[PDB]
């Protein structure tokens, strides 16, 4: 999106140093137990009824790195989040039933836990060209609804 | 926090709503639903189509639902507990979906009671929906 | 604003009757009385303590049409609202100081106002185009805030 | 509604905070203006560049309401009435600003408390906010 070069770069740059396994698997757990009321899509999990359980939980763990996974590969595609993340925003819509709004408190978790990862790194500059990064990835993530 | 003016007029607007609460709750939804197609993906199990049986049949409970909150206006946490339970441990609708609801029945009635729609009134009708929300909601977390 | 031709067609029918004064004036009014921190915008405009005195103050009405002719324009212009609107947008933003938000409050509530004044005309398809109309307008008068 | 765990949640990770919650304050606006900037249409009267004195000094404002909000948890309404009195009659904040800020301090304690900052504190601290912009928002109409 409407993304400043330095700011493309700070997103980047910033990016080469996160490890997705863990970040996923946290920001994924975070966001079943600050928002809840999420946690209505994955039943099958297994039990999420403590922040214990549900950031012990492999399934939990597993699909973090597979979300971020995806993410990941847009970062690749700034200029064009909609096309890359089109197949996608119709599975969610057409198979999952998954409500938009649920990527947004996502994008929101995910900008809590970059910044418990990095400090002083993630400085106020940098936490702007993420916030447009994730409401753009969201935007994408909607696009295909009807 | 309704005031004694706001519970006056929510009560007058209901009751000229009467027996056309259940009407009013599907044309709601069906507005919701077209307007912001978003909200469909909380009915994956319903036909949405117009006229629907399944849309009606919400409708009316939906609106049961309000004219009991408006019987109950000095109340609404208790007589709406059994609800707020559901919405918050089963459908577990995500906050700003109420949001969305709320406008459309709002212009539902709107559209049906031109005498009364008053600012005054429309404003205490608002309020009453935003209060409705917040007891629905209130136990999500 | 991407919108259909028969949404397009649904819209421009609609508007061609209405009375850009009366409904300009009332949905500014109701605006002030159904969200009353919007009045901060209006100290100059003198009582606005109750309903009657928001809805019959002359420069609440003489605002509500100016609003109203300058949204209307805008609806012979769908194609670019962005470019009808950016010199508003600035506006706006550098001198007014007006929160964006307010924009899409505004457009809800005219949606109410006109389905007081059309009942059954106002069907859930037309309400649907209106929608996305006050909704891609407001966008525009955001889109040069910086 | 904040549980019996929550207020002990906010309290301890409040007490980490200390002495730098001024700091914190007017970091978390900073954060909020650069990343929100629809947020600055609130403050044309204030210098907004970094490390100006009008932020940091309501920063300070900012952080010490939320020390008091915490120390009189169990009677939040009564110890922020002034404070919602002024937000309702006087600035007249739009309600979906709160959440921005709320966010914002939320980024800002993940920056400066990592071991403090759990997954049952973060819930906790997001509750908190939450009920404090509902306490800053009820007397709006
Ligand atoms: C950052 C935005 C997100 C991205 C990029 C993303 C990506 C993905 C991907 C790549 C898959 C695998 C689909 C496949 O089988 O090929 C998936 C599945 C899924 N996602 Fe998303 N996701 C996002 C957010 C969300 C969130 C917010 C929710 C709900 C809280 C959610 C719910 C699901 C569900 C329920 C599945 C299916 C899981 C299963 O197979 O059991 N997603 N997602
Ligand atoms: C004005 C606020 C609302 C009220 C008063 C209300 C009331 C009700 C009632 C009475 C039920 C029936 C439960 C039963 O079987 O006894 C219900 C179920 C349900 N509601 Fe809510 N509702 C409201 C808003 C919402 C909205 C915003 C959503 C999501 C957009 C929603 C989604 C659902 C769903 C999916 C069900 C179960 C439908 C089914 O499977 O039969 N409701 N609601
Ligand atoms: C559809 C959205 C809106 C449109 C198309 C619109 C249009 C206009 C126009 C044409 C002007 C006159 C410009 C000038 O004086 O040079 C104006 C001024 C103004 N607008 Fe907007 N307006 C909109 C919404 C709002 C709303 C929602 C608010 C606040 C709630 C607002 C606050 C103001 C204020 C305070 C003025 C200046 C009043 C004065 O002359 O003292 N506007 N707008
Ligand atoms: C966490 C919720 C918030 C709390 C506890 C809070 C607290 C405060 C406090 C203590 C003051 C100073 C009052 C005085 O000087 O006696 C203040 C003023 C002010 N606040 Fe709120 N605030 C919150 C959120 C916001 C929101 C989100 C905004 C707008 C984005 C905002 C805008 C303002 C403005 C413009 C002033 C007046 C500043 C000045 O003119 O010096 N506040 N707030």
């Amino acid at each position: 999106v409407h993304l400043t070069p330095e700011e493309k770069s700070a997103v980047t740059a910033l990016w080469g140093k996160v490890n997705v396994d863990e970040v996923g698997g946290e920001a994924l757990g975070r966001l079943l137990v600050v928002y809840p009321w999420t946690q209505r899509f994955f039943e099958s999990f297994g039990d999420l009824s403590t922040p214990d359980a549900v950031m012990g939980n492999p399934k939990v763990k597993a699909h973090g790195k597979k979300v971020l996974g995806a993410f990941s590969d847009g970062l690749a595609h700034l200029d064009n989040l909609k096309g890359t993340f089109a197949t996608l925003s119709e599975l969610h819509c057409d198979k999952l039933h998954v409500d938009p709004e649920n990527f947004r408190l996502l994008g929101n978790v995910l900008v809590c836990v970059l910044a418990h990862h990095f400090g002083k790194e993630f400085t106020p500059p940098v936490q702007a060209a993420y916030q447009k990064v994730v409401a753009g990835v969201a935007n994408a993530l909607a696009h295909k609804y009807h | 926090m309704l005031s004694p003016a706001d519970k006056t007029n929510v009560k007058a607007a209901w009751g000229k709503v009467g027996a056309h609460a259940g009407e009013y709750g599907a044309e709601a939804l069906e507005r919701m639903f077209l307007s912001f197609p978003t909200t469909k993906t909380y009915f994956p199990h319903f036909d949405l189509s117009h006229g629907s049986a399944q849309v009606k049949g919400h409708g009316k409970k939906v609106a049961d639902a309000l004219t009991n909150a408006v019987a109950h206006v000095d109340d609404m946490p208790n007589a709406l507990s059994a609800l707020s339970d559901l919405h918050a441990h089963k459908l577990r609708v995500d906050p700003v979906a109420f949001k969305l609801l709320s406008h459309c029945l709002l212009v539902t009635l709107a559209a049906h009671l031109p005498a009364e729609f008053t600012p005054a009134v429309h404003a205490s009708l608002d309020k009453f929906l935003a209060s409705v929300s917040t007891v629905l909601t209130s136990k999500y977390r």
